[PDB]
């Protein structure tokens, strides 16, 4: 606030806020201006008087979280005869049923996640560590702490000079900008490439995407009899052609397995030795197919079956 | 307060003291910059002034008029033309009442003028940095390939919404206006009703004068203050306006323009041109006005550099199995992988070897040892 | 100058004066009348027991 | 701080009396585990439990 007098000796601030700074200045106004409105020129005190408010810049910029992380999954489920995919929780024993069968999605063995102290600016989710308790002071990450949103009245820390007139015009004062508006400059640096592993970090679902870490181990309890055999074809002439050739490993095997057949019926096929386009699957004589691997790069090799028979590939390796 | 026109009348207007008069000389001046805040990335200007825009005297809207009182009181002028300056022109966004919004230049002052009727301007420091929102600029800009949040202060006025305090009884600055001509003292009231308070006096020493009066053993200043006030005035803070009261009371007024998301149009560089090697990917930069740049990985490592590339260079970045990420510009992430000649089938072994016929990665060269 | 480590011991009287060189009154007593841990808690769930409906 | 403890870990907090409880959070398939029901929305009758009937 501009200067506020007080006729003739004042006394000093017993107005308070959220935060406060005040100076009394004595025998002020000395030639005056006609701004005195009192008949003391000789002896008038000046109350000069500053205090704090909060904005309205309290939206999220910034809120310094603490984060343990909670796991979700999106894993998708293909019975043959129903395609979905599910968004379950896999902290501990999850039960999921799809047609009174069981599943149960174990955990999930995590090396590290992103989110730990992290400051979230609204502009964009950024990594960057804080001490608590931090916030009020200068030197370190704020310059203001307010307890909670709702909270009208905050420790702030702001610079002001004040000084007396001492001349015909009328009040020397000198004003530095806002602690919060220097760090507003500074923000941090992205969160949104760290952690090694995946983890692809984005800023308006506030989660972490596509993060590979340990083992799922899953367990299921699923009706596949039915009648057995639920037909198993005996094959015969097992071949394994490869072709298509061609250097890098970022994509996935492209081998052509060759069988002939002495019946029609359907065997699950492939397991895990290996790695199927089709897992229902129609087996039939003569039986040429193309299928899409993509376990062939962890385990180049290959141990590819129809059925109860097989054989070993491939044959494409640097040379 | 609860509307425009209440608000107005009850918290009156006011001079303020503007150390800029002609861009140089300090007086009291009606056209006086309170504050300026800026909490808009639309780089728009919140700027208090004590001058009322939209509002007359009589009480009524014409936009022609405005309504500012200083030390003539209370007067009406007309607009035609209304500028803000900071070291070069601006756009004025939207303007109602003591507030205005601006999208101004870079400046180390901000300059409010006009020159229909008042013929006057003011201007104070406030620092206004640049302001760079895309990475493309263009002749009369306007161009769009990304939208990105941003912060402004609304377009449209509010008749209520938000409140800031005003405050200190009606006080209203002159400047001299008393003086001691011959070896008395005149009482001048000029066109205001003025209030003193005298030592001694022949006629009047206390009242309310609006005439003229001679007053002998009588002189200026520490024992005859005089200043015309007229009530029913609160002002908010100025910079150097003093004012002194034997009571304590307020005024409120309202808040047009609040604090809200928007999302702005702006251009970036399109993509570099991309060679490409065994395994390995080089970016070739092509000449547009400044594009900053990251480099990063999540992939393999969490690992980022930054850098404004302003100039053509060839810089190699290397993708392994797991995907190397280029940001350019404001756009969203490209995610590339190992292009060589492309597919698999089954390269390489359980136990470890490397790609055609090199000898790095070592697994030729523990060969030799 | 400054600076000592007190127990934290309820009821306690404890005295520091300890100030710049010079003789230093007025003289700090201290004495805790509780500390106060202030939860700084993530909910994790809510329970209540249930109305079950035919 | 020279060193900060609190006794409290994984607690459930009853009206009766603070009780010291531990639990798996989102683990129900079964008729026991403290605080089997689980409710996140107070909007709404939702619950993840098991129960038997």
């Amino acid at each position: 606030p501009s200067p506020y007098i007080k006729c003739c000796g004042g006394a000093e601030c017993s107005k308070n806020e959220a935060d406060y700074k005040c100076s009394v200045f004595t025998g002020v106004y000395p030639f005056m201006w006609g701004g005195a409105y009192c008949f003391c020129d000789t002896e008038n005190s000046q109350m000069s008087e500053v205090y704090v408010t909060r904005g309205e810049s309290c939206e999220a910029d910034a809120i310094a979280y603490q984060v343990t992380a909670s796991l979700k999954a999106q894993v998708m489920i293909s019975i043959g005869e129903l395609n979905q995919t599910v968004d379950v929780f896999v902290n501990g024993d999850s039960p999921a049923r799809i047609q009174q069968s069981k599943f149960i999605l174990g955990p999930i063995s995590s090396a590290w996640s992103p989110f730990d102290k992290v400051i979230v600016y609204r502009d964009e989710v950024y990594n960057e560590d804080y001490a608590p308790y931090g916030s009020g002071q200068a030197g370190r990450f704020g310059d203001i702490q307010s307890r909670t949103v709702n909270s009208t009245d905050v420790y702030a820390n702001t610079n002001l000079k004040l000084k007396r007139p001492a001349s015909g015009n009328v009040v020397p004062y000198t004003q530095t900008p806002s602690g919060f508006s220097y760090w507003k400059k500074e923000k941090g640096v992205p969160l949104n490439r760290n952690a090694p592993f995946g983890c692809i970090i984005k800023v308006n679902p506030v989660r972490a995407e596509n993060c590979v870490y340990g083992n799922i181990p899953i367990s299921m309890d699923i009706a596949d009899a039915f009648t057995r055999i639920d037909e198993s074809p005996s094959v015969s002439l097992k071949a394994c052609e490869v072709q298509s050739c061609t250097y890098s490993s970022d994509f996935g095997g492209v081998a052509s397995i060759s069988y002939t057949s002495n019946k029609v019926g359907k065997c699950a096929i492939s397991s895990n030795s290996a790695t199927m386009k089709d897992s229902v699957q129609d087996v039939q004589e003569s039986g040429a197919l193309s299928l899409f691997f993509a376990t062939s790069s962890v385990e180049p090799n290959f141990v590819v079956q129809v059925c109860n028979a097989r054989i070993t590939c491939g044959k494409c390796e640097p040379p | 307060s609860v509307a425009h026109f209440e608000a107005y009348k009850a918290t009156r207007p006011y001079i303020g003291w503007c150390a800029d008069c002609g861009l140089a000389g300090s007086c009291p001046s009606p056209v006086s910059i309170e504050h300026v805040w800026s909490d808009a990335d639309d780089g728009v200007l919140k700027i208090q002034v004590s001058m009322q825009i939209g509002i007359a005297k009589s009480n009524t809207i014409n936009h022609a008029k405005i309504r500012y009182m200083g030390a003539n009181g209370v007067q009406e002028a007309e607009r035609s033309t209304l500028s803000v300056s900071t070291t070069a022109p601006c756009d004025i966004l939207a303007t109602m009442g003591h507030f205005i919004l601006a999208r101004c230049r870079p400046g180390s002052q901000v300059e409010v003028s006009l020159s229909t009727d008042p013929k006057l301007l003011c201007r104070t420091p406030f620092s206004h940095k640049p302001r760079f929102i895309g990475n493309e600029k263009s002749p009369a800009p306007t161009g769009h390939k990304t939208r990105i949040p941003c912060k402004t202060y609304s377009h449209q006025t509010d008749l209520t919404r938000e409140e800031i305090t005003m405050h200190v009884p009606p006080d209203v600055p002159i400047q001299g206006l008393v003086s001691n001509t011959g070896k008395s003292y005149s009482l001048d009231p000029k066109t205001k009703t003025i209030k003193y308070k005298c030592t001694c006096g022949e006629t009047v020493k206390e009242g309310t004068a609006t005439n003229k009066i001679t007053l002998f053993n009588c002189d200026t200043a520490p024992k005859c203050i005089t200043y015309a006030v007229d009530n029913t005035v609160w002002q908010y803070n100025s910079q150097y306006v003093p004012r002194s009261e034997v009571t304590e009371v307020k005024g409120k007024i309202h808040v047009p323009f609040p604090l809200t998301d928007s999302t702005c149009a702006v251009s970036v560089a399109p993509e570099p041109q991309v060679t490409y090697r065994l395994g390995e990917v080089e970016f070739h930069f092509h000449p547009m006005y400044p594009t900053l740049f990251s480099i990063r990985s999540l992939g393999k490592d969490p690992s980022h550099s930054q850098e404004w590339i302003d100039t053509p260079m060839s810089k190699t970045i290397q993708v392994g199995a797991e995907g190397v990420e280029y940001v350019w510009g404001n756009n969203n992430p490209v995610r590339l992988w190992a292009q060589k000649s492309s597919s698999s089938s089954a390269h390489g072994n359980p136990i470890s070897i490397v790609s055609h016929y090199y000898d790095l990665y070592p697994y030729w060269t523990i060969t030799v040892l | 100058y400054e600076s000592t480590t007190m127990p934290n011991q309820v009821g306690i009287p404890f005295k520091a004066l300890i100030e710049r060189p010079g003789y230093a009154g007025l003289p700090l007593s201290l004495v805790v009348i509780k500390s106060e841990l202030v939860p700084s808690l993530v909910q994790d769930y809510i329970t209540c027991n249930y109305k079950t409906v035919v």
